[PDB]
């Protein structure tokens, strides 16, 4: 539907060093508040949740991931970037139907 | 039929760190949620955060990067940690209960009152108020930090027709009466005696009302 | 833990359908509503069912594709995909709500997911 | 952020008759089949208490004189027919959405019949005295409605600094307010002047309501 919200995630990929920050956004089509949260996923695996509401960390996730942003503009930043964070991100609004998810980002 | 107790300092020095306990009796921490809300002394209702029965948290937009909400299963108590407090973070925390049967609040601790403040404890001196069917006693509690305090009558025998205050602050010391009408018939015929606490400063004293 | 167990990977011929399964355990199944999710190579939302009395709201995008029902008694929650083309080869993930109301819908707890292939 | 907005923000009803109170949202708080909007009632120093979950379920145990209704961003609590204990603020209160929030509350006054202040005085006691201080002390009890005035005199003459007032919260057995005034001197100051006076002004009465003592 053209009601429907689009969230644009960039970047489509990215690569970086052991201990290097990087940082992955999402630009909400409306304003969705804080109803926005990440997620981490790897190869033949299901998405884990990283960060809810824009900014809180869900339970064991490392304080390396940090969330923030509320209206239209989100971002994740990954600190200290690990072998095991090599994976794809994805945001996802749940401020109106239908729910939608950002187009992801591979980060090698 | 579930109950909840908070408990922790009165006072807190601003920059630190107020801590407060939730303890529950009753039912286990391990179904529902649990919150901690707090009310300013302008009466305003502030949601703060929950723990959920499996030790998920929900901290509010506005405190969330200063709250931590924690718990322990085995005593069936919850916690609240508000970090770097101000004068702006005095006020009356409670902690409730939400059931998925309503989705709402449904059961409330009776509140504690947590003043931030780097004014001193001061216990306060109780003066007994003596002067027709109806004689009107008192009793005034002067010059007291923090609040709050509490006054009773003949132990709380002595209930209908007694108005306490609000206290009033002056100079960072409070200041609280409280009226008493009994019939003529009983006064001083039968005595009558204000009892008056204060927590913060370990102070309890009764003080008989005498005929002039 | 929670935990959400979907059903083994399906072959299914061009216009059949097929009907993926995701048991429930480690919480209430009756207290959350259960979702579900496509993915090819990014996400879509398919829709949310209600366990406690079946309502369901669907994407526009699959109301003629997929249906969702629950087995109360077994906690597990179905979804039936209706007449299969090549574009319906996809992953499909069961997911549950963090916790009630609007701000709980964020999807925390995924099944492993059940591959779909078309063929 | 969501806003819940309460209105009016004071009403006075007659004992029997019907209060109706509204709650707007800035943002809908249906979802999943529900309105999270929940109303609560708070009497003076004791916590908030559960009357309505859900826009429009009443709580267990609670009269249903008490009902709401209402959905998305637009609710009502409405109480009929309104008894003395129901003097007390009313809160709205959403967790549909992030932040959850409470309305700015809705106090509730029972609209009686006018009742002049009982006017009580009270000179320092010794054991202030002692201690050298002296506060004179006034009430002003179980009147209505609640405005009313107190001036202090000492010796004829009308004494403004060290007076400290408090006011009660409507009552909820008689529906009346009652004022504390206190009037505080140096003992060397209190002993010397004779006459002590403290006067209301208040809708009952085309004069002041005096009490007084000389020491």
């Amino acid at each position: 539907g053209a009601s429907d919200i689009v969230m644009t995630q960039s970047p489509k990929f990215m690569s970086t060093s052991v201990g290097d920050r990087v940082s992955i956004t999402c630009k909400a089509s409306q304003n969705v508040r804080t109803a926005v949260a990440w997620y981490q996923q790897k190869p033949g695996q299901s998405p884990k949740a990283l960060i809810y509401l824009a900014s809180s960390r869900h339970t064991g996730v490392p304080d390396r991931f940090t969330g923030s942003g509320s209206g239209t503009d989100f971002t994740l930043t990954i600190s200290n970037v690990q072998s095991e964070d090599l994976a794809d991100y994805f945001c996802l609004q749940h401020w109106n139907y239908p729910y939608t998810f950002g187009g992801g980002t591979k980060l090698e | 039929e579930v109950q909840l107790q908070e408990s922790g300092p009165s006072l807190v020095k601003p920059s630190q760190t107020l801590s407060l306990t939730c303890s529950v009796t009753g039912d286990s921490i391990t179904s529902g949620y649990w919150n901690w809300i707090r009310k300013f002394p302008g009466n305003k209702l502030e949601y703060m955060g929950y723990i959920s029965y499996s030790g998920s948290t929900y901290y509010n937009l506005s405190l969330r990067s200063r709250i931590s909400i924690t718990r322990d299963t085995s005593k069936n108590q919850y916690y609240l940690q508000l970090n770097s407090v101000t004068t702006e973070d005095t006020a009356t925390y409670y902690c409730a209960l939400i059931t998925t049967t309503t989705y709402a609040m449904d059961y409330w601790g009776q509140g504690t009152s947590v003043t931030v403040s780097s004014a001193k404890t001061t216990p306060p001196s109780v003066y007994p108020l003596a002067p027709n069917s109806m004689v009107t006693l008192g009793c005034l509690v002067k010059g007291y930090f923090p609040e709050p305090v509490t006054v009773t009558w003949n132990s709380g025998s002595l209930s209908s027709g007694v108005h306490t205050f609000p206290a009033v602050l002056q100079s960072d010391l409070y200041t609280l009466s409280s009226s008493v009408t009994v019939p003529s018939s009983t006064w001083p015929s039968e005595t009558v005696t204000c009892n008056v606490a204060h927590p913060a400063s370990s102070t309890k004293v009764d003080k008989k009302i005498v005929p002039r | 833990q929670v935990q959400l167990q979907e059903s083994g990977t399906e072959l299914v011929k061009p216009g059949a359908s097929v009907k993926l399964s995701c048991k429930a355990s480690g919480y209430t199944f009756t207290n959350y509503w259960m979702h579900w999710v496509k993915q090819r190579q990014g996400l879509e939302w398919i829709g949310e069912i209600n366990p406690s009395d079946g309502h369901t709201n669907y994407n526009e995008k699959f109301k003629s594709k997929a249906t969702l029902t629950v087995d109360k008694s077994s906690s597990t929650a179905y979804m039936q995909l209706s007449s299969l083309t090549s574009e319906d080869s996809a992953v499909y993930y069961c997911a549950r709500p963090w916790a009630f109301g609007n701000y709980g819908a964020w999807f925390a707890y995924w099944g492993q997911g059940t591959l779909v292939t078309v063929s | 952020n969501i806003v819940l907005t309460q209105s009016p923000v004071s009403l006075a009803v007659s004992l029997g008759q019907r209060a109706t109170i509204s709650c707007r949202a800035s943002e809908s708080v249906d979802g999943y089949g529900n309105s999270f909007l929940h109303w609560f009632q708070q009497k003076p120093g004791q916590p908030p208490k559960l009357l309505i979950y859900l826009a429009s379920n009443l709580n267990s145990g609670v009269p249903a004189r008490f009902s709401g209704s209402g959905s998305r961003t637009d609710f009502t609590l409405t109480i009929d027919p309104v008894e003395a204990d129901d003097a007390a603020t009313y809160y709205c209160q959403q967790n549909n959405v992030d932040p959850w929030t409470f309305g700015g509350g809705t106090k509730l006054e029972i609209k009686r019949a006018d009742a002049a202040p009982t006017v009580s005085i009270f000179p320092p006691s010794s054991e202030q005295l002692t201690s050298g201080g002296a506060s004179v002390v006034c009430f002003l009890n179980n009147f209505y409605p609640k405005d009313i005035n107190v001036k202090w005199k000492i010796d004829g003459s009308e004494r403004q600094n060290g007076v400290l007032n408090s006011w009660t919260d409507q009552d909820s057995k008689d529906s009346t307010y009652s004022m504390s005034s206190t009037l505080t001197l140096t003992k060397d100051e209190y002993e010397r002047h004779n006459s002590y006076t403290c006067e209301a002004t208040h809708k009952t009465s085309t004069s002041p309501i005096v009490k007084s003592f000389n020491r």
